[PDB]
């Protein structure tokens, strides 16, 4: 049994199920299509979520390509949109990628 | 209604939107598969065809991959003008007949 | 310089005819098969059917048993004859050409689209 | 004494802005949230925003982009500022207090009320 | 006004009182259910607290019962000063915004 815990917001709890894609989906977690099984899901508001914010938790939200699946993702290199290098503070096509 | 394809899409401009189109051997397992996008009040234009090449007058930003018995398009630069409905076209053969049937479609758009 | 011609339709009783034109110009019409298609709104595309431009035709089946054809290789014209029509077939009708091999290719030209509906 | 004071609305002029200031005595402001209670006449309770006594606030759903509300802890007192005055402010206020931890909490501190009337 | 109170309770003197309060099961089912006796003109205090510990001082003249999704108050014994406000106070989840929405009021009337 491969146990994976992540926490995830509460309006992508459709995507969770295998076949279907998404930005979440594909970009972070794909499910192999041929994934026999199900998965488990419940509420975490009175556990994670707080009054004053919890900020403990992050996703790509952009990628050069999509990914192998179940091949882990670690580095963080920045993202750009132009061909010309940008460095220093922000600009014109110059954003931070998360 | 044997094409299957996600009800709509959506993204942020400068994003990359990847749409799916997932078939059988009928319809895509065997010959190529066609692409099209239609505009509010404008007649359907070209986006991928055969599968190998791409027409005259339209930039080649538009990404197209097969994926086993699946046809993927992928878009960068996302601006005003991509906001359309995308069907995927595949001739399919069935036990009780045979015709050049259209994708469900997916509307694309930006609030 | 290239472009098909159809004809402006309007409100038709159910169980009605409706007699379609579609003129072609700028290019040889003897030498690329014509795909009829048919867009119902609130829903996808269904392609009528495919008509050699010197002979006959054929239809998609479900479509069938409704549809009548007729070929004038002198004026440059293909014609829809549409009988025995409900008030859930108001669509938009479309007249395109394609490759001269039919089947696998590319569709250049498309319809300026023709709607059809009922109402009083 | 263990008190939560809040001055009441006072009589104003339609384009001007009415300031209430809650402050809490005879506690550490930095043990309590800080909740806002409305009581309109021949009703029940309505809630409308939160403090945290030191962290981020919770808006009014209703009275949103409108209402300046913030946190100082310096004087335990905190600011509320309304604008664009509506006959729907005619209510009781209740600047209350609630426990440490929030959800499952006891509301040991209430609040006099401050008696809100608008009309022309 | 999702939650329905009676607006006001009748009986034939010498009789037990009983007042239901029903709900859904996110408030009551799921989560703790608080009692308060609010007085004419005052501001509401809490005197039932999750249903299995109470404040010191209190008779147990009162009794709560807790049964399926709802719960129903019972006083033995009615006297002329029996006659105020009680409110029931749970944390509800609403489409506009989920938070601890109280009830409206019950009122008694004495010949």
């Amino acid at each position: 049994v491969y146990a994976d815990s992540f926490v995830i917001r509460g309006d992508e709890v459709r995507q969770i199920a295998p076949g279907q894609t998404g930005n979440i989906a594909d970009y972070n977690y794909k499910l192999p299509d041929d994934f026999t099984g199900c998965v488990i899901a419940w509420n975490s508001n009175k556990l994670d979520s707080k009054v004053s914010g919890n900020y403990n938790y992050l996703y790509r939200l952009f990628r050069k390509s999509n990914l192998k699946p179940f091949e882990r993702d670690i580095s963080t290199e920045i993202y750009q949109a132009g061909n010309k290098p940008c460095n220093g503070v922000a600009g014109f096509n110059c954003y931070f990628p998360l | 209604s044997v094409l299957t394809q996600p009800p709509s899409a959506s993204g942020t401009p400068g994003q990359r939107v990847t749409i799916p189109c997932s078939g059988s051997s009928s319809n895509i397992g065997n010959n190529y598969v066609y692409w099209y996008q239609q505009l509010p009040g404008t007649a359907p234009k070209l986006l991928v065809y055969g599968n190998n090449q791409r027409p005259s007058g339209v930039p080649d930003r538009f990404s197209v991959s097969k994926s086993g018995t699946s046809a993927s398009l992928a878009i960068s630069g996302l601006r005003s003008e991509d906001e359309a409905d995308y069907y995927c076209a595949a001739w399919d053969d069935g036990l009780s007949g045979s015709g050049w049937v259209f994708g469900g479609g997916t509307k694309l758009t930006v609030l | 310089q290239v472009q098909l011609v159809q004809s402006g339709a309007e409100v038709k009783k159910p169980g009605a005819s409706l007699k379609v034109s579609c003129r072609a110009s700028g290019y040889t019409f003897t030498s690329h098969f014509i795909h009829w298609v048919r867009q119902a709104p609130g829903q996808g595309l269904e392609w009528m059917g495919i008509i050699n431009p010197s002979g006959g035709a054929s239809y998609a089946q479900n479509f069938r048993d409704r549809v009548t054809m007729t070929t004038d290789p002198s004026t440059s014209t293909v014609y829809m004859e549409l009988g025995s029509l409900r008030s859930e077939d108001t669509a938009v009708y479309y007249c395109a050409r394609a490759e001269g091999s039919s089947w696998l290719g590319w569709f250049d030209p498309w319809g300026q689209g023709t709607l059809v509906t009922v109402s009083s």
